[PDB]
């Protein structure tokens, strides 16, 4: 893990579950379509 | 990569210390040096701290 | 004795 | 150089005297003094 920081490792997760959170969000909600 | 000698190296950096023995022919020799890397390690060993 | 006019210039002249 | 009013009777002494200064190695001494011995994730 050394050659990117820690503060680069932490922020990694937290767009991770940002993001996943996000897609699942704008792809539910839509009644008109509605896997994700 | 860049994880791939001389008195430069050491006169150069500055992270390595170095030292000499008190009252003795090695500081006497590098106190009245007038070579330019003598003189560069002198002034930097009497003000190190 | 008369005056040697001067400057102060680093290191030519300095105060102590 | 060393200055004096045009006219002055210090002229002469003052150029033989900076003169006798270089020549002895003063100035080179006074010199070295004053300048020298200042100094990944």
């Amino acid at each position: 893990l050394d050659p990117l920081a820690y503060e680069i490792w932490m922020c990694i997760v937290f767009a991770y579950i940002g993001v996943s959170v996000v897609l699942f969000l704008v792809s539910r909600f839509s009644p008109y379509e509605w896997e994700f | 990569t860049v994880e791939r000698e001389s008195a430069e190296d050491l006169a150069k950096q500055t992270e390595i210390a170095y030292g000499t023995l008190e009252a003795g022919s090695t500081k006497e020799f590098f106190r009245r040096s007038k070579i330019a890397v003598f003189e560069k390690m002198w002034t930097y060993m009497k003000s190190a701290e | 004795t008369y005056i040697v006019t001067t400057i102060l210039e680093d290191p030519y002249v300095m105060l102590k | 150089g060393i200055a004096t009013p045009k006219g002055s009777a210090l002229r002469g002494p003052v150029n033989l005297a900076v003169l006798k200064l270089s020549e002895q190695g003063v100035l080179d001494k006074l010199k070295s003094k004053w300048w020298y011995d200042k100094g990944s994730a």
